[PDB]
């Protein structure tokens, strides 16, 4: 077999849980000499309330519809909100625009956030919203026993357990639906 | 299984005393809803997660550099006041080199032709009337007297330079006027200008390439190439210099290893080569590159310089040569207008999609002002001149037959030097034979290549050979020789040892174009030849 | 010509025939009255204060968040839907026989569904001499943004968008003389690589010449300023050294650094502290995976940034270079003939000695109108770099009509050629500067700068307003350019004035008013007491600033920054 | 130094001053359905999108504001 | 020439001549990879593919995309004359490389339209004899049959044959490949009259220069071409037992327009409008000079109907052909609006009136005498003098038909078969069959030109079918008649997508509101199952000219189109308007 005088492979996993390599000095180079656009706007000016604003207007909208009882009103718009969050943060890996020979090519929004670095405080407010989410809702709408459950169910497996920092750079790799993940 | 339920009653245990005030909360928490466990289980982990979560330090991330906590501010300055930088650019090699600078001819006041006059090493001699055999025009169609006259003409009407990028309103018609000229001339459906033909290479190759793309290129290619392949950031093989039994194992190699890995979505795959070679002077098979592109589903990249306007019929390029059609042949192909045109730029020739997508990723293209008007419209017009009639080409292709036979026939040379170019290129390279150059200087091309790799790789900072500046010098004094005794100028090939990074040795070149007669071109070849040997002899 | 409209094709317009005072008349305007002049002077060194920036009211950012979400997910669905359903449409997407294609759907997402609807407004096609008055060309938007279709017709619109700071373009002039004549007696083709054949006696009067006007010791003429500053850093870097930029720096610094292969490190705009720090820490560190002392260390500035037209801090860059034993290169193209008492530069306007600097660039296009570059160092550097460089040695040389029209221009510049004309047009321009930014600032508007920077950034926020807004300037004449996301930040979009020094008075006051119209009809001015000397909103009427502001703008206490 | 090859084009309070349509009356009502209009349209993102979303946009807005009112 | 062989494969088709001598013969190649024309030798035809035989090879045209071959699979025979046969052609493919792929819409309405043309059409070709010549021609060139001697002006498949010639050039063996086609009709039939043998054929062909669908092209170009040119001709042979020479005769009629400028603007009414252009005295000039060069003498018969709607073009025509004052140019003119129940004394009326003005003589023909080997001992006399018919704004058959039969009977008084003042109309079944194949030729040339077929006598009523055609037609010439034309263009080479300035012509670009009235009708209608019909209709009326089907592909003379936009500079649609150059009588 031949060897290559330079060499840019990309890797696929071979087990079911596995963690994302670390960088190489060319691809910490790469990812330095430019600051991240995707990341940035989370910390400018008014991009806190607007998560607020957003749940109040679903709240609202969903509201208006003549035949819903409360507890359905309260279910959707948190389904919504959640079912959003996930994909924005958590689905989506890569660059919508085109970076330095994708560096960031391994890397979802959350991961990118701030450098890398844990307990800023725009993860804390992220972090806290949903939980407030949750008790608000609970507490105001009574519940029965099986959308209590489903409730706490959405809101654990799908809002706060990926924020964890033991989940960072981590990859499932299933052997039937779920295709093999890139690792380095 | 109960080390699990152990730790889980152990963790927070610790975080109810970390918090300032827990147990009010957790005995408010179990008061509230002490009907249901559920509840008040769910509801303590949540809130206490998110408290114990808000009360943390930023933590960095683990990077290549180690952390030194353990240093007091004295040491801090101590080491601060003891570190020595080193100088800019080392000064200690800069006498050794300085012969090159004071050897470089100086036209005086005169247009670059056939019979120049010059002054070398700052006004200190002056020679009249030489005959020039380094200039790098093969034509000479933009000294004629029309195109003179249509570049007065746009000089008068537009001014001289245009002041704006092509994003916003440094785009005129002219420009479109070329872009569709030069579309139908060589073929092809669309085609794309750049400001100058060294950055058009290391400017596209980038943008049609990511990481985990193989790119296959050839043994020695020039370094512009070499520039855009080290920009690329994707993986690169290497294979023989215009061997195919190599390149056809390589791809069937990495075909099979592709095959066999079931990757979801297949990559993009280019092979990247050029037509007559800037060191080496000889043609490339295009039928063969054809047929296993069309095999095996690879894409092709063709980097020709020194052919557009020598090689073909009427001058369209490589591919009229061998009788094929450029719109299926060759993929991407990269062009330059300095060498034979007779104006600066370059240009880019391609399918509607491929301008399409370089016309935004493009940095060169991007970021960067617009072609003066005059040089496109002297452009247009030279191209026009060229599809009328066509004796230029046939004058230079006889010329360049007549000198390349001229020094590959005889028998006193055989033992001194050997030619590595081809009956068709117009430009003659010369280089010592390994036997010479082995007795004289006592050294080979394996051993220098692995001195300077060894060099770069160790990242030192002073790098000197003495054999190849000896080398250098000789060939220099055989120029200087030519030049002094006879009224003949040639040219040596000027490279930077510490920028290449395939192998090379120094050599020599002899260049041509159309407006010269047979009988000059035979006494300086009589010249050239009488001073390498009178030179070169031994003893 | 009864085919239907599917003919795509740019026209070769004719010239017009005009006498001469009307074609000088518009090319380069004269002078109104002799008080339409000012004088800039010296800081005598002083560093610059903080600058201070102005925000608008809370909804607009709402609104331009809820506007960005709603187009982002509309697009997501258009390609999700086309891409599954009708796959006829979309082949040029598509792997057919086995070959991937051209580019992926994900990278130029932005390319087709965001901006693709502005597509014509960004690429205009013009003709003639770009002066006070350009010419364009009238064409159709057929589909959507897909294809353009032109009937031939030609109509003048007023400029504010071309690079020409002192107006060096014209085509009747003394430049255009010298051009001519070089024609004549230099042709058009060069040799070839200036290291074995291509140099004249022009290039080496023209180095020395470079080499005097800026003030240092010896300096390299270029062909292209982009292939300068790309191939000038592999020069002398390799991978033991360590570059701190700023995070605005142009992109061919960027491609130089990244192809060099020295380690990166970046700061923050304009924080002096952060730079301190930085540079502390990284001393003390050292190499990665070996922990030994960096072999060098060089910091990259720029002389004035285009966007955001704001200067550099420069006396405190000195200090930190000589504290630290650090080496500096300033890049200067926006500044190295529009700005100081004389034109010389950056390095005028702050009193710095220029030995203080190790190396700087510049280009010619911007002022001089003309292609190329130069870089300016002391003597032994440049010995080095002769022989070091690599486009020196494999890349073509500089035709003569260029080198003659830069010659004319720096020696006009300097007033040898010419003997009052440099003077005129630098306060000539730096009076409509001063005025057009207390203009704007008096009217309402939220404008950037030092109130001398050429470049005038007017902000627009909603994602609605940068498009009509330009349209309705081409309804009126007037010729705009506008940035959007990709290029500056989420929240701030805007609109770029780059003065000329061949506009007048008069036709600012036609600006102003067509500008404050429709500023008012698209309710577009939101100002604040922190754009103010005295503190309060202003919001004046139109006949009030015409009639007071021309006086006014000569002091030097009514702009805050 | 009068002369050059531009035409001008008036602003539009020139202009209705010169038609004489400066009457108050109908005036008013224009300018405040103008004003409204421009007010609604701009904030919203209708200059991006396409004809057949804005139709189904333009509706959803008509009914939430009928049925709020 | 001769059938052929063809075998497909996943590396494309290879064609090889079935009939031959078994040497080394060529072999064409359709590559797959890109889509190209080869030579190559004889080992190369695959071995365990299927043979496929075609009867003759068409050519290969190349669209947008990829390129395609047109096959004529079979072909019936139709005539046999002096031992030649004729052949027409009763099957057609296409076929393509690629077994299956994916193609954009543009590629779709391409092969459609070229599915169209070779649904409509009639070929007629022979492996001998040429058809693109007449017997004139033919004796002035030697006895052999080659595409380079062949007529350029009625080789039809002349553009789809390109690269077959380029190979061509200095290379023998591709000649066998190349196979003139012509455009029109061709029959013969046998019989004895007096104890003697003869046999009476028809030829009609039709020029390649301009197109066809009726109203779109009239009147001349620049080049002084005319719109509906065709020619015909009327061979026959006999053999006389009392002696031994075989005797062969010919005689020739040519059709046309009227050569001046002029053009009829259709719209949602039954007889559109008539325009006459500006002057013309160079297209009329040279496209006479043209005739006279190439036929000789000329005599200009204009047929025309009542004065009110078509008097206009009768007094330009007059004034033209006074203007040119020409000797050999000879004009005589005859009207009828008379005629009854198809009763036509008067065209012998005609006929005595005539030749009166330059002497038409029966002797005026081409006379062959040819032994029983067939090697053409001697000719006797030859043709110099032609009739040209531009009526019909059915006529010109008529006047044709009665032409011949009258040249006929001299014709058989020359041969010796009859004497001298007996009519050879007597028999009642040999002028049945002549009857019959001129009524063939007429319904073939109308079903070529314009739509339906026409108005026919056959032997010896029918005014159902004779209604039925005028509305079949009204409905064809205002609704369908775009592509036919677009196809006429893209076959005969007009229009070629070989270039990125050209967009889609396909996608309609008219304004949503002139769309939308047809709609707005139909739901009135079914709705109606009365005002807003009634204001729809007088809408849809009053703008006809929005609302006819036009041609895309290549313009027309006489519209020009406006783009109209917004204040912002945006497409909003296209308008028809009526060309300034033409003005209304
Ligand atoms: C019936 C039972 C319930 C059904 C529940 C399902 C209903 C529909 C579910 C909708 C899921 C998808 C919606 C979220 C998609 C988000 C965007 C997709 C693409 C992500 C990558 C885009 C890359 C652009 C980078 C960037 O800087 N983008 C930024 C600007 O360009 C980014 O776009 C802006 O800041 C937007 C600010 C948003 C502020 C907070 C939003 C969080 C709440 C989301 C709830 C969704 C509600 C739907 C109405
Ligand atoms: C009650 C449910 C819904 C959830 C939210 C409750 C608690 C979660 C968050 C707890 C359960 C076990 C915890 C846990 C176990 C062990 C470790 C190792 C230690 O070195 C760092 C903290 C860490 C990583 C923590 C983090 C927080 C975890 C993951
Ligand atoms: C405008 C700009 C350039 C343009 O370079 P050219 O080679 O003249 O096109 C280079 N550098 C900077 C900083 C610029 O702003």
């Amino acid at each position: 077999t031949t060897e290559p005088v330079k060499d840019h492979r990309r890797r696929r996993a071979a087990a079911i849980i596995s963690h994302v390599e670390p960088e190489t000095f060319e691809d910490e180079n790469d990812q330095q000499l430019l600051p991240n656009m995707n990341a940035t706007w989370v910390d400018q000016r008014g991009a806190w309330i607007i998560h607020v604003v957003i749940i109040i207007l679903l709240k609202l909208f969903y509201n208006l519809f003549p035949g819903v009882t409360t507890e359905w009103s309260w279910t959707l718009t948190n389904m919504t909100y959640v079912i959003g969050s996930y994909v924005m943060f958590h689905l989506i890996k890569g660059t919508p625009f085109d970076f330095n020979g994708g560096a960031y090519d391994n890397l979802t929004m959350w991961e990118q956030i701030d450098d890398e670095t844990l307990y800023t405080p725009s993860r804390k407010f992220l972090i806290s919203v949903p939980i407030a989410l949750f008790l608000v809702s609970t507490h105001y709408a009574h519940y029965d026993l099986k959308l209590f459950s489903w409730n706490c169910f959405l809101t654990t497996f799908g809002a706060v357990v990926p924020k964890l920092p033991v989940t960072h750079r981590l990859r499932i790799s299933i052997p039937g639906i779920t295709g093999r993940a890139q690792i380095s | 299984i109960v080390t699990t339920s152990s730790y889980l009653w152990y963790y927070f245990n610790l975080v109810l005393t970390q918090i300032p005030g827990g147990q009010f909360i957790v005995s408010y928490i179990k008061k509230s809803h002490h009907d249901d466990p559920y509840r008040t289980t769910v509801e303590i982990g949540l809130i206490l997660y998110g408290i114990i979560y808000y009360l943390s330090k930023p933590q960095q991330k683990k990077s290549l550099q180690a952390q030194k906590p353990n240093l007091s501010p004295q040491e801090i300055d101590a080491l601060i006041e003891d570190w020595e930088p080193e100088p800019l650019v080392d000064p200690s090699a800069t006498d050794e080199q300085s012969w090159r600078v004071a050897k470089t001819p100086v036209t005086m006041e005169m247009p670059i032709q056939n019979h120049i006059t010059i002054t070398r090493n700052n006004l200190q001699e002056k020679y009249t009337n030489v005959f020039n055999l380094a200039s790098n025009n093969f034509l000479q169609l933009s000294a004629t007297e029309p195109v003179k006259e249509v570049v007065k003409t746009t000089i008068k009407n537009y001014g001289v330079g245009a002041c704006g990028p092509a994003g916003f309103y440094g785009n005129q018609d002219v420009h479109y006027t070329l872009e569709y000229d030069l579309a139908q001339f060589f073929g092809t459906q669309g085609s794309v200008l750049y400001g100058q033909d060294f950055c058009a290479a290391p400017s596209v190759l980038p943008a049609f390439t990511k990481r985990g793309d193989v790119i296959v290129a050839d043994d020695q290619v020039s370094l512009p190439v070499q520039n855009a392949l080290q920009l690329s950031r994707s993986t690169v093989y290497y294979f023989n210099h215009n061997d195919m039994n190599s390149l056809e194992c390589l791809l069937n190699e990495l075909t099979e290893q592709e095959k066999l890995e079931k990757l979801p979505a297949i990559p993009r795959k280019f092979i990247v080569t050029e037509g007559i070679f800037h060191n080496s002077g000889d043609l490339a098979p295009l039928p063969e590159l054809t047929k296993l592109k069309n095999k095996y589903k690879f894409r092709l990249f063709v980097d020709e310089t020194f052919s557009i306007g020598v090689l073909g019929a009427t001058g369209r390029g490589l591919s009229e040569h061998f009788n094929m059609d450029r719109a299926t042949a060759i993929d991407i192909t990269v062009g330059s207008m300095a060498t034979a045109l007779g104006s600066t730029g370059g240009f880019v020739l391609g399918d509607s999609v491929m301008c399409l997508h370089q016309r935004i990723g493009s940095n060169a293209y991007c970021f960067s002002a617009c072609l003066p008007a005059y040089t496109v419209t002297s452009v247009s017009k030279v191209l026009k001149l060229m599809d009328s009639n066509n004796d230029a080409v046939q004058t230079l292709q006889k010329l360049s037959k007549s000198l390349h036979d001229s020094f590959a026939s005889d028998d006193s040379l055989r033992s001194y030097v050997i030619v590595t170019s081809s009956p068709v290129s117009a430009v003659l390279h010369l280089q010592l034979t390994p036997a010479y150059r082995s007795r004289k200087f006592g050294y080979t091309c394996e051993q220098l290549f692995e001195t300077m790799s060894a060099l770069q790789k160790k990242s030192q900072t002073n790098k000197f050979i003495e054999p190849y500046e000896e080398e250098e010098k000789f060939l220099q004094s055989i120029v200087d020789h030519a030049l002094i005794n006879y009224n003949v100028l040639i040219t040596r090939n000027t490279i930077v040892l510490k920028q290449e990074t395939l192998p090379i040795v120094p050599s020599l070149k002899i260049c041509c174009n159309a407006a010269m007669s047979p009988e000059e071109l035979k006494n300086a070849c009589e010249s050239v030849k009488q001073s390498i040997l009178a030179c070169c002899q031994e003893s | 010509m009864s085919t239907p409209a599917n003919y795509t094709r740019v026209p070769l317009c004719e010239p017009e025939e005009l006498p001469d005072d009307i074609q000088k008349e518009n090319e380069y305007g004269t002078l109104d009255s002799p008080g339409h002049l000012y004088q800039v002077k010296s800081r005598h060194g002083k560093p610059l204060p903080e600058p201070v920036v102005d925000t608008p009211p809370y909804y607009i950012s709402l609104l331009t968040y809820l506007n960005y979400l709603i187009l982002i997910i509309l697009g997501h669905v258009h390609d999700f839907l086309g891409m599954t359903f009708q796959k006829n449409k979309h082949l040029d997407l598509l792997e057919h026989d086995g070959l991937a294609p051209w580019f992926s759907n994900f990278e130029s997402f932005y390319v087709r569904r965001i901006k693709m609807r502005i597509d014509d407004c960004f690429s205009r096609p013009t003709t003639g001499v770009p002066g006070r008055f350009i010419r364009c060309i009238d064409r159709i938007s057929h589909n959507i943004n897909e294809y353009f279709t032109y009937s031939g017709a030609v109509y003048p619109c007023m400029n504010l968008s071309s690079y020409n700071y002192l107006g060096f373009a014209q085509s009747k002039g003394q430049c255009t003389d010298a051009a001519l004549e070089s024609v004549d007696k230099y042709s058009i083709q060069s040799g070839g690589p200036r290291a074995q054949i291509g140099t004249t006696d022009l290039h080496i009067k023209a180095e020395k010449l470079v080499a005097r006007f800026i003030g240092k010791e010896d300096a390299l003429v270029f062909s292209m300023g982009y292939g300068t500053n790309a191939n000038l850093f592999n020069a002398f870097l390799d991978k033991k050294c360590l570059v701190i930029s700023d995070e605005l720096n142009h992109t061919s610094i960027r491609t130089g650094v990244r192809l060099s292969g020295a380690a990166v490190r970046t700061f923050k705009h304009g924080d002096m502290v952060g730079l301190e720090k930085l540079i502390r820490e990284q001393i003390v560190l050292g190499q990665p995976k070996t922990n030994r002392p960096w072999k060098k260390i060089l910091i990259c500035a720029e002389g004035l940034f285009s966007m955001e037209g704001t200067l550099c801090n420069l006396p405190k860059l000195v200090e930190l270079k000589k504290k630290y034993k650090c080496y500096l290169f300033i890049d200067e193209a926006h500044s190295i003939g529009a700005m100081g008492p004389t034109g010389r530069g950056v390095c005028e306007i702050f009193g710095v000695d220029p030995k203080d600097v190790d190396i700087l660039m510049g280009t010619f296009t911007k002022s001089f109108g003309a292609a190329g570059g130069y870089i300016a160092a002391d003597q032994w550097i440049i010995d080095r770099l002769r022989l070091d460089l690599t486009t020196v040695s494999y890349s073509e040389s500089m035709p003569a009509p260029v080198l003659a029209q830069t010659i004319s221009s720096l020696q006009t510049i300097s007033g040898e050629i010419c003997p009052g004309q440099g003077t005129e047009r630098l306060q000539r321009i730096a009076f409509n500067s001063r005025y057009l930014r207390l203009a704007l600032q008096r009217l309402g508007f939220i404008v950037y700068g030092v109130a001398d920077s050429p470049v005038i950034p007017l902000l627009l926020y909603c994602p609605s307003k940068m498009p009509a807004f330009s349209r309705m300037m081409l309804q009126r004449r007037i010729a705009v350019v506008v940035v959007a996301y990709p290029a500056t930040p989420l929240i701030e979009s805007r609109v770029r004035f780059c003065m000329s020094a061949s506009l007048t008075k008069e036709d600012i006051d036609y600006l102003l008013r067509h500008v404050s119209e429709v500023g008012d009809k698209l309710n577009l001015k939101s100002n604040s007491g922190k754009s103010s000397y005295d503190g309060k909103r202003q919001r004046w009427d139109i006949e009030e600033v015409i009639r007071r502001t021309p006086e006014d703008c000569k002091d030097d206490k009514y702009f805050v920054n | 130094q009068h002369k050059s090859s531009m035409v001008y084009i008036p602003t539009t309070k020139e202009a209705k001053r010169r038609n004489g349509k400066s009457e108050g009356i109908l005036n008013t009502i224009e300018e405040v359905v103008e004003k409204l209009y421009w007010t609604y349209y701009i904030h919203l993102p209708f200059y991006l999108m396409a004809s057949f979303d804005s139709f189904f946009l333009h509706v959803f807005f008509l009914t939430i504001f009928s049925l709020s009112f | 020439t001769g059938p052929i062989v063809y075998v497909q494969n996943a590396d494309g088709i290879f064609f090889k001549l079935a009939e031959g001598k078994g040497t080394n013969d060529a072999v064409i190649h359709l590559a797959n990879q890109d889509q190209g024309v080869r030579v190559l030798g004889a080992e190369e035809f695959p071995v365990q593919g299927e043979v496929v035989k075609i009867a003759s090879l068409m050519g290969f045209i190349k669209l947008k995309l990829n390129r395609y071959a047109i096959i004529a699979n079979t072909v019936e025979e139709t005539g046999r004359f002096n031992g030649h046969v004729f052949y027409r052609v009763l099957q057609h493919s296409i076929v393509s490389t690629k077994f299956n792929s994916r193609i954009d819409s543009e590629e779709a309405e391409y092969i459609k339209l070229l599915e169209l043309h070779l649904k409509n059409s009639t070929f007629y070709f022979s492996y001998t004899y040429d058809l693109t010549n007449s017997l004139q021609r033919n004796e002035k060139v030697g006895p052999a049959a080659s595409w380079k001697t062949a007529d350029e002006r009625f080789f039809w498949n002349h553009y789809l044959t390109e690269d077959l010639r380029n190979f061509a050039h200095q290379d023998p063996r591709i000649d066998s490949f190349i196979q003139p086609v012509i455009y029109g009709y061709a029959k013969t039939v046998d019989a004895v009259l007096n104890a003697t043998p003869i046999v009476l054929g028809l030829i009609t062909r039709r020029s390649i220069f301009r197109a066809g669908t009726r109203y779109f092209r009239r009147g001349v170009d620049k080049d002084g071409n005319v719109g509906n040119f065709n020619e015909t001709e009327q061979i026959l042979l006999a053999e006389n037992p009392e002696s031994e020479k075989i005797h062969v005769f010919s005689f020739l009629q040519t059709r046309g327009s009227v050569p001046i400028y002029w053009a009829e603007i259709n719209n949602l009414k039954y007889k559109p409008n008539l325009v006459l252009g500006e002057n013309s005295l160079d297209a009329t000039k040279k496209h006479f000079d043209q005739q006279k060069e190439l036929y000789g003498d000329n005599y200009l018969v204009n047929l025309v109907n009542q004065k009110g709607h078509e008097l206009p073009v009768k007094e330009g025509y007059e004034s033209v052909v006074h203007a040119l004052n020409d000797p050999k140019i000879h004009y005589v003119y005859f009207d009828f609006h008379h005629e009854c129940r198809k009763m036509q004394w008067h065209r012998v009326k005609l006929l005595i009136d005539h030749l009166e003005k330059l002497g038409l003589s029966n002797e005026d023909f081409f006379h062959k005498v040819i032994d029983s080997n067939g090697n053409t001992v001697e000719i006797v006399n030859e043709q110099h003098s032609v009739v040209r018919t531009n009526c019909m704004d059915d006529r010109t058959n008529v006047v044709q038909s009665v032409l011949a039969q009258w040249v006929l009977q001299k014709e058989f008084e020359s041969a010796d078969v009859v004497a001298t003042g007996s009519t050879w109309e007597d028999n009642a079944p040999l002028l049945t069959s002549y009857q019959n194949l001129w009524a063939d030729n007429a319904d073939a040339v109308s079903v070529a030109y314009s739509g339906t077929g026409a108005l026919k006598t056959d032997f010896t009523l029918g005014a159902f079918n004779d209604f039925l055609n005028s509305a079949s037609r009204y409905y064809q010439n205002n609704w369908t008649d775009g592509p036919r034309q677009d196809s006429y263009d893209l076959f005969l080479g007009g229009f070629r997508p070989h270039t990125a300035s050209i967009k889609s012509p396909f996608p309609d670009r008219r304004p949503v509101y002139i769309q939308l009235i047809p709609m707005i009708i139909c739901a009135a209608l079914t709705v109606l199952g009365s005002i807003v019909l009634a204001l729809s209709t007088k809408f849809m009326f009053k703008n006809g000219i929005q609302f006819v089907n036009w041609p895309k592909l290549v313009d027309v003379g006489f519209l020009v189109v406006h783009q109209t936009h917004d204040k912002e500079q945006q497409f909003k649609g296209l308008k028809y308007a009526q060309s300034p150059k033409f003005s209304k009588p």
